[PDB]
């Protein structure tokens, strides 16, 4: 019966670590797409001066 | 198209001038006959054509015509049940037209341009095709030989010829571009067939012996080497690997090897039976022979043609087994093309890029998922014939850094006729860890513990063999001595495969495991029975011991009925003492 | 930047190609070779005259001809564009990213061949490291900022010991007073001719133990062309010198299988007919192994470090082949895995008598590990060495003719080899390893232990 | 998951710089319609024959074979047309075997490294 | 030594070896072929029913087994005393001596194939039948006189 109780603890225990795994990983995924959208917000916010900088320094 | 004429003819190398612009490692027809040679060392406007065939009789002034391609094999349907020479031209058609001698510069197609194959497509017009996608299939012998788009080609299908029967040279799938796709395609041998990604091996390659699948296993995408001095087998084991495997096809490449080997394989294979499908065992093997007296420059390319054809059957999703025989004779060919080219050698004449070439050969193995998405693997077994025994070669060490399992044949243990001559001190295997899920699934639960016990008995017996030679072998106490007698029973029963017997030449995992269990039950109950106190002189003449020593001789189907009775006779035998 | 393109290639053979009427290439410059079908290869100028220039060629040489193949100059000194946002990436042997991610935006352009560090400006490597391997942490002590390689044989487990070290190597501030502040290790993992079977082992090992977020990987597989191994250790050490000495990391550099590198330059040095050392390796190879290995160590005034574990695969597993011979004349220590102990199932199969670490005496002792450390090491070597040379005497006279305080030697030896060396994948701290060493030394009679001072032999024996 | 966030950051950053660079190639290949370009092509031809002493010939797109011709008679150099060479002009040195390319495409793809550091610094 | 390039490079191309021995020569035995290092890598074809007499392969096998066992025990009888050895070992010593005095040392005569085989059975009748493991019992019944 101690073995049966160890197995039941193990089964609910598997479920515990797997639920924590899935919630935290999908959390980090949606924060990742938010960070991608943040730097794409920065992208067109200043892009013309960068094109102007390289388009001055590559020209003779 | 860059055409020139011969300037110098130094042995089997021809230096042609006038060839400004011909690329390196092209294939150029030399001579007025049209021999096949290959460019190395461009210099100024000058090639350096090594010719593959012999070169007696070429004058100066004969044309040398480049073809503008590197050495290409033709891959398509019609190769199985086929003996090909080094540059892939079918020797049976050479014997049809030429005679019974191999002459110089015969030109035949590797795949027969007249054969009718049934075509059954698997695409529609408008379907996209990419590299390595299947198009349709052809039933060859017992196979669904599935043709596949060349690995460079992409696009969309414009029109497909419907299901009939055709020829290899028939343009069967036209793209939306003007690209034809026939049933064959050519591939340069010094480039790898690409893969999508490479799985790690977790599945054994059942070699069908009893030492090389129990003690020193080798996985499916694995590389293994058999180094051995002469007269220690090394060819009977290559043939027992040719017959008794679980490979779906077998590419047996012999380069620089006895011709009687290849005619044994041609005569006795079409009357065997592969224990997987039925049908002749010759219907799955492609064998590329380049016998020792056939010209020495082609046994460089023979290895590459073998590994390319095995990769093609890999990309069709099989478990191919390539067996290179005498890679050291290949390395000798690299030496003779190097010293002809006047290089500065290193370590016994061999050019210093020896390990570069040999490493890139052995690297093409492995278990991958192909570009079509279906998985498949090619294993590689390489025979090494080092010169004087003397495993401290350059060829042996250069291959030893990169192969995964190592099988040392000793010729001292094959001069008292112990076959197979695989030493178990010196031979090792690195795939023994990753197969244990497969063993604990599919042969037993305690099979790793069991072969660990067998290897411990062999280590104890071999470390005790020194005092056995030193002082009297009757002058040792008897519980120690029982280790010696069970070591004798192991190495004269469990590692004693006959290979000429009709039922001992193949032993599956169940029968290997049964003989292991018999020996360990005998060992455990005799150790305990001598802890009780009995006579070791009486413990040996038990008639259950011949029942063990011939348990490797009963069939695979009449084994478990033999086995459970012998196990009960063990306990019934050690009650009565 | 304009691009000059030379042509007039005279000679292409093996690795080398030439270009005549080419004077404006610097020595040691990079070139890219541009064949007829539009494909860039890499190359590097190794000799310049007023007539010609000899280029060695990194990729393979198939498909080149002489009426095409323009040669274009790039990077008159060979550089690496180094950045700090580089610690999650893979690379191949030229630095080109092979994980699909975009190339990095170079904060600096470091020269790849390094500069010799100034022997005034070094610092004596002081601080202990522990590896959880007891043979290493007791008898051959590794300290931070140290070259020591792993000599191994054909088929021994050396990749597992190097991955085990890099998994669990930590620095102990409990025994030194530094304060915790614990910085773990960046790992620069360079690899030269690994097959797939070892690469899958290291990548599965790192992605399990959570190290691919701190490690930069320089993979040169064994089907990539066999000369960019000449660039790969310099790539890894330029990255390591950056990340250590300008961002205060504690970098650990794993240089896999230097035998492949040394054969990669035997190949080049015998395309040039350069007069060799012994067994074909060129006369200058000591300087190349020196210019790799001696880019390690700590700096006075900074917090960085570079610790090197190179790997060797000794050919006929001897210490007399030129590669282990020279590699031990440069570095400071080696640990030799022995083939004989491996067949006994012992893991990590180190044997202590042919292994050593020259910087033990800096970093062990009172105040920094424990006061009895060095003497325990001495006595273990003495006792185990005496046990081995009495095994060589067992090998003729039989076990019976040994007296006493000889059988305790003979039992010390194999109790040592199967309780101290043998361990699984467990991490034993320095207190565990020392108390196991005292447990093993307790078998000997107390009057025999003649290299241990009397206070330490009092307060630990038994 | 921290690896996932980091890889998202680096790929979005790289797509930003590739967008910048594609716009730059667009503005470069939209130079030769706007009449400041034949004022420019002479400057890079000038520096090319500066760095290449003994320059035997010039080869260019016939956009500026009629243009540079009188702007290169005083150069003492021959002029020829082999098009597909936009945005520049290259200098064939002594009897073949050495040639110097100067062109806006090549100047971009060979200055892009230091310009990537400085452009990413000005952008972020 | 076999590791010289002429023995080993012949040994790779050929189909076995027949090795004369120095030690059998000094005992006046002629032709001094010892049978332990020698073998034919072929000869499964060229023996047996029709091509030879029926019992050929098994007799050759049993001679090699018994002579190997006898030469091992007279290696060991040089070490241990020449009386501390059991009952069958005396017949193996007498078989090895009778073998190398009668079977090998043929001198000049041109033995037929049946004279060689009946000398083989004449030497195998110096052994108990339970010591004859490889020969299947039909040939034991017909021959073994
Ligand atoms: N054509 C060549 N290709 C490759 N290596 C060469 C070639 N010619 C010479 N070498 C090697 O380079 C060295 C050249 O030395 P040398 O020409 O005398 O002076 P320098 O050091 O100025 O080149 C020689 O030792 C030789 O080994």
């Amino acid at each position: 019966e101690a073995e049966a109780k160890a197995k039941a603890l193990e089964a609910q225990y598997r479920e515990r670590e797997r639920a924590e795994t899935e919630a935290l990983l999908a959390r980090y995924r949606e924060r990742a797409e938010a960070e991608a959208k943040a730097v794409r917000e920065k992208a067109m916010a200043r892009l013309d001066e960068a094109v102007a900088l390289v388009l001055k320094e590559v020209l003779p | 198209m860059i055409q020139g004429v011969i300037q110098k003819i130094a042995g089997p190398a021809v230096i042609a001038k006038g060839m400004l612009g011909a690329r390196m490692y092209d294939i150029c027809k030399v001579g007025e006959e049209g021999l096949v040679g290959e460019i190395i060392r461009l210099d100024g406007d000058t090639a350096f054509v090594q010719v593959y065939e012999d070169t007696s009789g070429l004058k100066v002034g004969e044309p040398v015509v480049s073809t503008g391609l590197p050495l290409a094999v033709e891959l398509g349907p019609g190769m199985l049940n086929g003996i090909y020479d080094g540059i892939q031209r079918p020797l049976e058609r050479i014997r049809e037209k030429t005679g019974i001698y191999i002459t110089r510069g015969v030109v035949v197609h590797a795949l027969d341009r007249e054969k009718k194959w049934a075509w059954t497509p698997m695409v529609k017009p408008g379907d996209e095709v990419r590299g390595g996608m299947v198009l349709g299939t052809v039933p060859e012998f017992g196979f669904t030989h599935k043709i596949l788009v060349p690995p460079d080609v992409r696009g969309r299908v414009k029109e497909v010829k419907p299901a009939g029967e055709y020829t290899v040279e028939e343009p069967v799938v036209v793209l939306e571009d003007g690209t034809e796709l026939k049933m064959y395609h050519t591939w340069p041998v010094r480039r790898a067939r690409p893969v999508q990604r490479k799985l790690d091996p977790n599945t054994p390659f059942l070699t069908g012996m009893r030492i090389l699948d129990v003690l020193f296993p080798v996985a499916m995408g694995g590389t293994a080497a058999i180094p051995g001095p002469f007269g220690s087998g090394k060819t009977v084991t290559q043939q027992s690997l040719a017959k008794w495997s679980n490979a779906d096809v077998v590419v047996y490449v012999g380069c620089g090897e006895r011709g009687n080997e290849m005619t044994d394989v041609l005569v006795e294979f079409p009357e065997l039976t592969d224990p997987k499908t039925g049908g002749p065992l010759m219907h799955r093997t492609v064998l590329i022979a380049n016998t020792s007296n056939m010209p020495v420059a082609a046994r460089e390319a023979s290895i590459y043609v073998g590994v390319t054809i095995a990769e093609y059957f890999r990309d069709q999703g099989f478990s191919v087994a390539l067996m290179a025989d005498s890679t050291s004779r290949w390395a000798e060919a690299l030496r003779e093309i190097s010293s002809r080219l006047e290089e500065m050698p290193a370590e016994e004449g061999y050019p210093p890029y020896l390990a570069a070439r040999l490493a890139a050969f052995y690297e093409r193995a492995g278990k991958v998922i192909t570009l079509g998405g279906e998985e498949g693997a090619v294993t590689i077994v390489g025979a090494v014939s080092p010169p004087g025994g003397d495993m401290s070669e350059p060829v042996t060490q250069s291959t030893l850094r990169i192969v995964g399992a190592f099988w040392r044949l000793d010729a001292s243990l094959a001069f008292r006729r112990h076959f197979p001559a695989i030493n178990w001190n010196g031979s090792y295997s690195l795939f023994t860890s990753a197969l244990d899920p497969w063993y604990r699934e599919n042969v037993a639960e305690d099979y790793p513990e069991l072969r660990d016990a067998i290897s411990e008995l062999l280590q104890r017996e071999a470390g005790l063999q020194e005092i056995v030679q030193l002082v009297g072998p009757d002058a040792l106490q008897d519980a120690e001595r029982l280790v010696i007698e069970v070591g004798r029973i192991i190495r004269e029963d469990f590692l004693q495969q006959n290979a000429y017997h009709e039922v001992d030449a193949y032993c599956s995992m169940k029968k290997a495991y049964g003989i292991m269990k018999m020996i360990l039950a005998f060992y455990k109950e005799a150790e305990a029975a001598i802890k009780r106190g009995v006579s070791i002189d009486e413990i040996l003449q038990l008639p259950v011991l011949e029942r063990i020593g011939r348990a490797r001789y009963v069939s695979e189907e009449e084994f478990p009925a033999y086995f459970e009775e012998a196990m009960k006779e063990i306990q019934g035998a050690f009650k009565a003492l | 930047l304009l691009k000059k393109e030379y042509t007039g290639i005279t000679y292409i053979s093996g690795p080398l190609l030439f270009v005549e009427n080419a004077k404006d290439l610097a020595y040691g410059a990079i070139v890219d070779i541009k064949d007829g079908t539009g494909r860039v290869r890499g190359g590097q100028v190794i000799e310049v005259s007023e007539e010609y220039a000899v280029i060695q060629v990194f990729e393979e040489t198939t498909g080149l001809d002489l009426a095409t193949t323009s040669v274009s100059l790039v990077e008159d000194v060979a550089r690496l564009g180094v950045s700090k946002e580089m610690l999650g990436r893979r690379f191949n042997g030229i630095g080109k990213p092979i994980d699909g991610l975009p190339p990095i935006t170079p904060e600096k352009r470091l020269p790849i061949t390094g500069l010799p560090l100034n022997p005034v400006a070094r610092r004596k490597p002081e601080q202990f490291i522990q590896t959880g391997i007891s043979t290493i942490d007791v008898m051959n002590t590794l300290v931070r900022g140290q070259k020591l390689p792993i000599f191994s044989g054909s088929g021994l487990p050396a990749n597992e010991i190097a991955a085990q070290i890099a998994r669990q190597a930590t620095v102990r501030p409990d025994l030194s007073g530094e304060g915790e502040k614990e910085e773990p290790f960046a790992v620069v993992f360079a690899a030269m001719g690994i097959t797939q079977r070892e690469l899958s082992y290291f990548i599965q090992e790192f992605e399990r133990t959570g190290a691919l977020s701190r490690s930069v990987l320089f993979l040169n597989k064994a089907d990539d062309p066999t000369i960019e191994r000449i660039l790969t250790p310099r790539m890894a050490l330029t990255v390591a010198e950056y990340l250590a000495f300008e961002h205060d990391y504690h970098v650990l550099v794993i240089l896999t299988d230097m035998t492949n590198y040394c054969e990669a330059l035997r190949e080049i040095g015998a395309a040039r007919e350069e007069i060799p050392g012994r067994r074909g390796y060129p006369g200058y190879m000591y300087t190349d192994l020196a210019t790799i290995y001696e880019r390690a160590g700590v700096v006075e005034g900074k917090k960085g470090s570079v610790t090197q574990i190179p790997i060797l695969s000794m050919p006929d597993d001897d210490r007399t082949h030129p590669i282990p011979d020279l590699t031990g004349y440069i570095t400071e220590g080696q640990i030799q895995l022995s083939r004989e102990l491996h067949r006994k199932g012992i893991y990590p199969p180190i044997d202590p008598l042919p292994s050593l670490s020259r910087l033990m005496n800096n970093g062990v002792g009172k105040g920094k590990t424990r006061e009895d450390h060095k003497q325990v090491s001495d006595q273990l070597y003495s006792a185990y060495a005496n046990g081995v040379d009495i095994r060589k005497l067992v090998a003729i006279i039989g076990e019976d003719a040994l007296t006493e305080n000889d059988r305790r030697y003979l039992q010390f030896a194999d109790a040592f080899e199967r309780f101290f060396i043998n361990q699984g994948q467990q991490n034993r701290s320095i207190e565990e390893s020392l108390q196991i060493a005292w447990a093993l030394l307790s078998m000997l009679p107390q009057g025999e232990l003649k290299r241990i001072s009397k206070d330490h032999i009092g307060k630990y024996y038994g | 998951g921290e690896l996932l966030v980091a890889t998202a950051r680096t790929q979005a950053r790289g797509e930003v710089l590739e967008e910048v660079r594609r716009r730059v190639r667009e503005a470069l290949e939209a130079l030769p319609q706007k009449p400041e370009w034949p004022e420019v092509v002479r400057k890079l031809a000038l520096e090319a024959l500066e760095a290449l002493p003994g320059a035997k010939a010039l080869v260019a797109n016939p956009e500026d074979l009629p243009h540079l011709e009188a702007l290169a008679r005083e150069r003492g150099v021959e002029l020829q047309a082999e098009p597909a060479l936009r945005l520049g002009v290259r200098a064939v040195g002594a009897e073949g075997k050495t040639q110097v390319e100067n062109s806006l495409l090549a100047r971009l793809d060979r200055a892009w490294d230091a310009l990537s550091s400085k452009v990413a610094q000005a952008l972020w």
